[PDB]
Formats: structure tokens, C-alpha cells, sequence
């Protein structure tokens, strides 16, 4: 009732982002890997919080099977980024890497999302840039914390711990609007970098 | 001012493949035994969960075995390297600073034997390598040990990865091919001293490279307009090219650090190549007319199994097509930017053993393929000799 | 049998179509160096060792250097002030960005003075001294200028200072090899790999800590210009390389935990000088062997000894080097990009003085570098008139 | 009993190791250059030899060392070829890796050979297994190579990483052509030493 076990990790249900009042509830959780010649590689730990007021805003899909709603063009993908309630992930580093290369790797992978909907221009492609400078000094060792906080659908609020705490301030700000739907679109969309979040989150919506 | 002829004339014909050697060390370790020999010398065999995955993995491999310079004596020489992240670098490149150039001498006399010209004319080398660097590089090393004139040029590649081999063609093709006389040892030779690293449940992927990687160096003598009855071309270089792979972007990380070379796989690889391999393949095949793919012959690099599986699958090769490949991978391993150069070489045999019409199993034209960090993805277009002594 | 060639070959000759160079802003003056460097690595008790040092920067023939490692930086990397503590990591965290950050710089200078459009480059070719990394500075430089994901790359790891001269030979057979083929030809270097805390035990590392400096140069380089689009500064119309004579073993560079070392075993200037005529001699034969002195002179300014020596070896006169000594002067020695710096400075030479080519007058010159083997590397180039 | 070269204290009678017969110094010095104005010093070094060797070498004595370093002397062949025990004793100054000591080792001595008619395939595989002997060794500062010509023909290599007198013999070379060229290294006209060649001519000169 307090935590759930997130591929090993405690993930509190209850979490008020770093800086904010609003507390958000744990609404669905998962992870990030692949499988590689059999063994199943494990990058991070994921989960989703947002209001308590998000199943009101998402009231069609209840009692729907999960299967409706994360199949393609079910229409809940967008339906869920564009809900007006502040929401937030949290991810905890499993595979340890430096913050050179998650940087640019998100860099590329919004950057893809933003040339394809038409609105990759100079201003996105300079915000990514900024991006991933912050991210370059530092490591993700494994236990690392990364909070993104959408307080509003326009901004992102990133918060970093690389030993492993709750960091509770925030040491960079997303401040490009096509930028920050992107980044929920990476974790949320169709094609999703972590189908069993995705998943998680629709359990809980058509619950 | 008038304009002057080129003062250092080019050649005419393209680039040909004149003669193929190869070298592995002598140590040989037959996967069905590495998972318990590489967890007892890293001092891991408590470690049961994970040795079970390790097990898997070389089983699902398609490795018979592999050579290795990193023997038990070696091994226990130098302890730093049987750790997970102690330092290392320096007693690694102690290692590879001799063995990568000296195996690259071995496999270059081979060629330069079968070729039949005299070292004298080499006039170019080009050499790829992953397995570290130093300065003067294994380029001027491999000169000194074959007794090169001091005026060969060179191009030194480090830290290719798995594509070198391909590069190193592409690269030999435009030197041999822009100056007449040019004969070129294409050099790419790999020893795992390196990125050898203790298996651990922190570095799961980690576990794919130690299952994977061998040793060995291959080397090509490459050269246009072939003296007429005197030296014999075995196949003809047309086209080069590479591409990065769409959404592959971070799929690879190599890091040197103190601790010797750390791979990070953090995508699909297997399913990155599959999906992107034939909308580039096309491209490449029109200047030789676009013969089918089953018209072909595939000298591509083994990677590893899934690689393999996954892009016969989709282009529906016939079986015998990658076979080639996996003979590679079972005798050899994964032996970097080494390994694509083995693999035309046994397509070569295979032709010659089953009396097929060419060098390339009786197709005329083929595919030289590498891949690595980018995701990068080399091509190049060859034509197989008649198949006549 | 026989086919045409599948990919088209180009006519003339490689060309350098535009030139562009980039530093760190930061720069240092030679006449503080020696207080700053051995105050910031804990070595400002070793009096003896810190004249000996300053009396290598008086006469090093440079007023300053550009540095990306400010004091902000070297503080926030202690590993680097040390002599030899394990640094490797925090070094190659500081080159892997900064070196095609640097490339990229100069290249859309480069790109500018071509005129063409970055999606018509064909090739990379790339030297650096100053670490490794997968993907390589190539790909990263690539991504940074939106270059097309077909891009032929030629990633050079771990020069030295001949890798200028590398990329040039590199790029002329690409560019004449290939119809239509436009390479960016690259040199970046970033000291944050070869930084090191003076000591008595490494005296001749006081001499590359006295003369390493920071920098990236980036040509365009191509055969067959199109008339009134294009403009050839300079043409390639010939590349070598030799080991010279009883020079084996004058330079090692040994990367390491604790980064690159350096060890000068040899007299360098004196294994240059003695054997650059009998090589530049065949050289010269395919433009009509002119004198020494009816030649432009783009050398690598490695040291003053070594520009000193060479200049005395083959009489020449005082200008003839003075390119490279303006480079030594305001840059230092930034290891494979000096040589491109130097030769764009006698094209600067050239317009300031009113020369009618854009070698000081002189219809053809030298482009060399020279590095561990020891390697020279010489390139014949013709300049373009200059009205 | 004991001079001082570079620093370091070099005794003035010497046997080397495993050897009864006794050496005395007969000249010492350095390996060293100036780079851009700061001088380097590579190694100490000293010349021994049995005590004889003034002897064989009656015609110098009394002459100017100019007469007997100069180009051309005879002096340094005839240094090289006096049929008594010699050895050279090498501490290192300036730290370096085993494997560019043997290597450049090697290429100083193929040169030599190269230039007397006299490097074919035994003497190149010689100089490979000289370089295999010293390439997983390192010669830090402190180190000691005690190089012992017991004949004209042999070289008995001992080596201290850690800066001891060695007291055994780990490398030996066999090949008499590679023996002498390493003598002619250090105390021939061209040798990488011309500071301890003059201390040997000094003190061959300086007798009645």
C-alpha cells in the first residue's frame, strides 16, 4: 500500500515530485530491456504517477479490455498524454551507463517522434541540444534516479540522483513544448520504449 | 594557368582481390567448455544463476570454438584482467601492442604467397583494428615486421569495431584504383586482450561479447589492373558504400577507460539490420544490374546467430547462401573487423570444393557486408573469378 | 568480361575548395604559463623544475595557446593534475565531446568558404590525437552537421602530429577517385588526454606541456570544381609518406590508465633536418623540381628547433617559414590541426601582401607534417593565382 | 672504490655475475639529449674491462684524446677488438617499457649490420629473440642492465628491474656478429654514448 517492487526496486505509490505539492499516485509501472541472443537485459525500472483525478478523464475506457486500449489506433495513447493533470516518471537505473550516452540516446529518439509529426525545427533540434548537455557530466550508475515532472503539458521538470536517494530538487527544466509531449509520447505513445509500463497504465485505467 | 596531367597517375580497372591470408592464435576453446574455464579463471563459479545464462547463450551460439591468444598462463600473468573493473589498460595494451600486428605479419605472408608479386611493391596498407592502440601504430609495426619500404603509406584505423573489414576495402578499393601500380595489404586483425572482462549480473549484455569473441586477423592484397598471366584476380571490387541505420542511434557504446574497452548494447541489433538491410542492398546491387538475392553470393559478417537468422529470413535467402557465414562462426567465433574477410575467404573454398562456376558458389556477383557502432552498416559489391586453376 | 567502373571516377585534380579553423576560447599566455600550470598541479615548491620550465616557454616561440582545460575545468578533474593517478576515464569524458564539437565549428566555417550545401558532402576523413570513442569523432562530427546518413567515413585514431597531412593524402585519392565527391578532410585535437603534472622524472614531458595546444582545421576537398560555383584555393597533385633513416624508436605514446604519455628518446629536429631534402627532393620532380626558395612552406611548427633546423638545412629564406611561425606564435603546437592552420595562413599571408598566388607568390609548395615512426609526411600542392 | 656518474655510485672494480674474473672501470658516462633547451639524461653508464687492456692499447698512450676519439683513429676498432673480458654496466635514468628499450635495441643494432654487410636471417632472428627477452620487462628509473662480453662472440645480459646488482645471468646472446655490433653501440665511432667513450680514451691516454 505504500511501495510496490518494481523489477527489485521500491517505488512509492504516493509521491509528491521534488518542489511540488501536488501528490500523485502510482499509476502504472514497468521497465525498459530487450532480450539478446536468450539472456533478458534489464535497463531500467519505470513508473507513471499522475493525479488521482486521471481515471475521471479517461472514464470511456473503463471496463474495456487492455487489449483495446494499447492496440494501435485505439486512440488511448494520445487520449492519456493529452489528460490535463500533472504527472510524472520516475526511473531508477538498472544497467549502469554514463550521462553522455542516455542523453544523446533520448536525443535521437524524440528527435525521430518530432521530424515525424512535421515539427522538428530549429528551436526543438536547439532544445535537445541543451538536453543532452545537461546530461553529459554526469553517470547513471546503477540505483540512479531520473524524475521528469510535467506540472504543466508544456514543461518538464527533470530531477537526478546518481547515488540512488530521492533527489529533491530540480537541476534542469524542459522548456520547449514539442519537446516535453515528446518525451511523454516516448513513454506513452504507440510505439512506446516500455510496452510493459504502457500496459500497466491501461490495467489500471480499464480497471 | 593550364591545367597539368596527374602527377601521380591513376589506374583503370577496378580493384581486385589478388590473394587472402589468415591467422588465429594457437589456443583453441571449444564453446562446449568455456562456460566452466571462463567462470573458474575470473574466480565466478559461485555465481550459478548467472553461469546458467552464460551457458545459455554459448549454447544458442553456433560457436564450435574459438582461438585465443588470453591462454590459462597468460591469464593467470596478469590477474587485472580476470576482474570486473580493476585497472588494466596498461598490462592489456602490453598484450595487444605486440600480438595484433605480429598475427596481422602472419596473415599477411599468406597473402602476399598466394598473390605471388614480392613485398618490395607493396605500396599501401590500410588496417582496421578494435583490440586498442599506441603510438607508433600496428600499421608502422606490421611495415617493420614484413620488411616494407620506408615509403609505404598508410592508414591506420583504430577502434573500427565489427565493420572495420568492410572498411578497409572500401578504403583499398579508391587507393588501388587512383594510382597505377598500387598494391595494397587490406589488413584487420583483432585480439580480445582488450575487451576480455569477468562476467558479471551487472553487465548482463556483457555476457553476449564474452560468449561471442575470438581472436584472429585477415588480410587481402588489393590491386587494379592485374598482370596478365602473372597475377590472378579473385574477385573485383565495384561498388562501396555505407548507411546508418534508421532509429539505430545508441545502439552500440564501446568505452575505453582504465579498465580496458566495455561494450554497452542498449537496442536490437539483430532487429535494427533485419528491418533496414534490403531497402540499402537495393541501392547497392543496380550498378551490377540487380541480380536477385538469390542470385548472389553473401560474405556477410557473423556477428552472431540472430544476425544471421533474421536477415536470411527476410530477404528469404536460400540456406546455402549464409552458409559461408556459419562455418566462420562456428570455427572461429566473432572475430571483429576480422571476420567478414574469413568469410569470403571459405566462400572461396566452398566454390572450389563443390566445383561451382565461380568463386562465389557459382554467382557472379555478391555482398561483402560488416556492421558495427552507429549502427553502421558496410556494403560492398564483388564479382566472383571463373572458377579455373 | 571487363565493366565500366560501377562508380563513376573524377578528371582533375583534388582540390581544397574551403578552409575553416575553430579554437577553445580560452587562451593562455605563454609568459603566465609556467605560475598557472605549476601552481594548479601542486608543484609550485619545485623551484628547480619550474625554471627549467620557463626556460623552455621563453624560447618556445609561443606567445599563447588556447586551452579548453580553464582552471574551472582541471579543478573539476583532479585525476588531470596529478602525474600518474588513474585519469583515463574523467580525460576521455572531456575529448569525446569536445573533439568533434570543435571539428564541427570549423567545419561550417569550411562549408561556408566552399559555397556548396552539406548535404552534397560525400566523405569524412578524420585525424585526432586525442582519445577514442565508439562510434567514433567521425560519426559524431556527421550527426552534428546533419550530414546524410550514407557518409563514407575514414576515422584516423591516434595520429600524432602527422595526421594533418594524413587527412589531405586521405581525401585526395577519395575526392579523385570519386565523381562528384566532396570530403571533408578534419584535424581536431583537445590536450585533455596528454595534460600532466610537471616532474623531475619526465623532463621531456615539460616540453609537450610547454607546446600542446588546442585545435580543430576542416577543409573541403574535391576534384573537378564547377566553374564560377567553385573556387579552388589550392591543388593536390601529389602525397607521400617515408620512415626516416635511423629514427626508429624517437617517440613512443603509450596510452594509459593515467592518459597519453609521451617519451622523446631521439634528437627529432635533428632526425628531420638532416634527412627532409633527400625525400623532398623526389618530392618536388612531378611539378618540375623548382628551387627551395621558388617554394610555399606549409610545416608543421612541432617546435621552434625543429622550424629553425629546417630552415638552416635548406638555406631558406626568413619568410618561407614564417606561416608556421605566426601558428606557433598564436596557437601553439596543436598537434594534426597546426598544418592545416599553417596553410591557411599563407593563403591570409598571400591576400594581405598583395602575392599573386595564394602561396606568397610561389606557384607550388610543400604541405608537411611529421610524427612517431618517425613518419614524414609530404604533400605537393600548386596554389591558386591571387589578383 | 667508487665513482660517481649522473648521481648514481659505480663501483671501480667489478666481477659480473657468476663470473670470477675481475673488471675495472675504465670510463664512464651518460645517454642523454637537449630538447627545446632542457637536457635529458637516459642513463648512467661505465666501461669495464680486465685491467690488461692498457696494454693492448700501448699506441694510444700519451696521445690527445682528440687524436684517439677523432673519425678514422683506429682507436675505436681497436678498442672494440682487444681481446680481454669486458662489460658495460646501464642504470636507467629516465624510465621506459622494456619492449621500446629492446626494439630500439634492435633497430640500432640492424642498422650497424645492415651497414657492414653482415645482417642476414640468423642475425635478424637473434635480434627478434633480443627483443623477446627484454619485452615483458620494465626498466624503471633505478634499474640496472649489466651487459658481460666473456668472449668476443657471447653478450651475458643481467637485469634488475629494481635497481639491485643482479647476481644471475637471464638473456644471453649468441650470435658473434650481434655481440660485437652492441660493443661498437657504445664504443664505436657512432656510438649513442660519446661521453663515456671519451672517459675510456681519457684514461687510456693518460698513462706513461
Amino acid at each position: 500500500l505504500q511501495v510496490v517492487n518494481v523489477e527489485g526496486i521500491d517505488f512509492a505509490t504516493k509521491f509528491a515530485p521534488p518542489t511540488s505539492s501536488t501528490e500523485l499516485d502510482l499509476i502504472g509501472h514497468g521497465n525498459t530491456g530487450m532480450e539478446i541472443e536468450t539472456v533478458e537485459i534489464r535497463f531500467t525500472a519505470m513508473g507513471f504517477y499522475a493525479e488521482p483525478s486521471i481515471s475521471e478523464h479517461l472514464q470511456k475506457w473503463k471496463g474495456k479490455a487492455v487489449s483495446e486500449l494499447v492496440e494501435d489506433d485505439s486512440g488511448f495513447h494520445k487520449e492519456l498524454i493529452q489528460v490535463p493533470v500533472e504527472k510524472a516518471v520516475r526511473i531508477s537505473i538498472i544497467k549502469g551507463i554514463k550521462g553522455l550516452p542516455y542523453g544523446s540516446a533520448l536525443q535521437s529518439s524524440l528527435r525521430d517522434r518530432l521530424v515525424n509529426d512535421d515539427k522538428f525545427e530549429e528551436e526543438e533540434e536547439e532544445a535537445l541540444e541543451k538536453l543532452v548537455e545537461f546530461f553529459q557530466p554526469h553517470n547513471l550508475p546503477k540505483g540512479a534516479n531520473i524524475i521528469y515532472h510535467w506540472a504543466t503539458p508544456d514543461t518538464v521538470k527533470i530531477s537526478l540522483s546518481e547515488e540512488g536517494k530521492i533527489p529533491d530538487e530540480v537541476s534542469y527544466t524542459i522548456e520547449d513544448a514539442n519537446v516535453a509531449e515528446a518525451l511523454l509520447d516516448l513513454y506513452l505513445g504507440e510505439n512506446t520504449i516500455t510496452p510493459s509500463t504502457l500496459s500497466s497504465v491501461a490495467e489500471a485505467i480499464a480497471a | 594557368r593550364a591545367a597539368l596531367p596527374r602527377a601521380q597517375p591513376r589506374a583503370e580497372g577496378p580493384a581486385c582481390v589478388l590473394g587472402i591470408g589468415t591467422a588465429v592464435p594457437p589456443a583453441e576453446f571449444l564453446q562446449s567448455e568455456y562456460p566452466d574455464f571462463f567462470f573458474n579463471i575470473t574466480n565466478c563459479g559461485e555465481k550459478e544463476a548467472l553461469k546458467a545464462k552464460f551457458k545459455r547463450i554459448c549454447d544458442k551460439s553456433g560457436i564450435r570454438k574459438r582461438h585465443m591468444f588470453l591462454t590459462e598462463e597468460v591469464l593467470k600473468a596478469n590477474p587485472g584482467i580476470c576482474t570486473y573493473m580493476e585497472p588494466s589498460l596498461n598490462v592489456r595494451h602490453d598484450i595487444v601492442v605486440v600480438q595484433v600486428p605480429k598475427l596481422a605479419a602472419e596473415a599477411a605472408q599468406k597473402a602476399i604467397k598466394e598473390w605471388g608479386g614480392r613485398k618490395s611493391d607493396i605500396t599501401h596498407i590500410v588496417f582496421a583494428t578494435t583490440s586498442g592502440v599506441n603510438m607508433p601504430g600496428a600499421d608502422h609495426a606490421l611495415a617493420k615486421l614484413l620488411g616494407l619500404k620506408p615509403t609505404v603509406k598508410r592508414v591506420m584505423m583504430y577502434q573500427t569495431g565489427c565493420f572495420g573489414g568492410a572498411s578497409v576495402l572500401r578504403v583499398a578499393k579508391d587507393l588501388a584504383e587512383n594510382n597505377k601500380g598500387a598494391r595494397v595489404l587490406a589488413v584487420a586483425s583483432e585480439v580480445t586482450a582488450v575487451t576480455y572482462r569477468a562476467p558479471s549480473e551487472n553487465h548482463l549484455d556483457g555476457l553476449v561479447g564474452s560468449a561471442l569473441f575470438g581472436d584472429g586477423a585477415g588480410v587481402y592484397v588489393v590491386g587494379s589492373d592485374p598482370k596478365p598471366e602473372v597475377e590472378k584476380p579473385l574477385f573485383e571490387v565495384h561498388w562501396a558504400g555505407e548507411t546508418i541505420l534508421p532509429e539505430s542511434d545508441g545502439a552500440i557504446d564501446g568505452h575505453l577507460t582504465e579498465a580496458g574497452l566495455i561494450f554497452h548494447l542498449m537496442k536490437d541489433v539483430p532487429g535494427l539490420i533485419s528491418k533496414n538491410i534490403e531497402k540499402f542492398l537495393n541501392e547497392a546491387r543496380k550498378p551490377v544490374g540487380s541480380p536477385a538475392w538469390n542470385e548472389m553470393f553473401w560474405a556477410v559478417h557473423p556477428g552472431g546467430p540472430a544476425i544471421l537468422d533474421q536477415v536470411e529470413a527476410k530477404l528469404k535467402l536460400t540456406k546455402d547462401k549464409m552458409q559461408g557465414s556459419r562455418d566462420i562462426l562456428s570455427e572461429f567465433g566473432n572475430m571483429s573487423s576480422a571476420s567478414v574477410l574469413f568469410v569470403l575467404d571459405q566462400i572461396r573454398h566452398r566454390s572450389v570444393k563443390m566445383g561451382a562456376s565461380t568463386l562465389g558458389e557459382g554467382s557472379e556477383f555478391g555482398f561483402f557486408i560488416g556492421f558495427g557502432p552507429g549502427l553502421t552498416l558496410e556494403v560492398l559489391v564483388l564479382r566472383a573469378a571463373p572458377n579455373s586453376a
